[PDB]
């Protein structure tokens, strides 16, 4: 998964 | 050989905006290993963004969030700790090389 933080 | 990298680094942030990077990663079946140490890896790290200037660089793999291991620790879990810190962030990465 990938996530923008 | 394997070069490592290793750095640990506190993050702080306005409301406003993010850390400046994407988090990518993963079952049950992974063996850390020397060439593929963690689970969670930055993907891309933006230039302009506050995990920048403190020298995170895509490619780094996560070793701990906020005091703890999370080698082993799945995405979800992951971010939900970094989300949890709020406006700081006290993150170990290493990079490997060679």
């Amino acid at each position: 998964d990938e996530t923008n933080l | 050989d394997y070069i490592i990298k290793e750095k640990t680094v506190l993050l702080q942030k306005k409301d406003s905006e993010g850390f400046g990077f994407v988090l990518r990663g993963a079952i049950e079946e992974f063996t850390p290993t020397p060439a593929f140490p963690a689970l969670q890896y930055l993907e891309s790290v933006d230039e302009g963004g506050v995990a920048w200037r403190a020298g995170l660089r895509m490619g780094d793999f996560l070793i701990e969030v906020n005091g703890q291991n999370v080698v082993k620790v799945g995405h979800r879990q992951v971010v939900n700790m970094i989300r949890q810190g709020g406006n700081t962030l006290m993150v170990k990465v290493v990079m490997v090389t060679r």
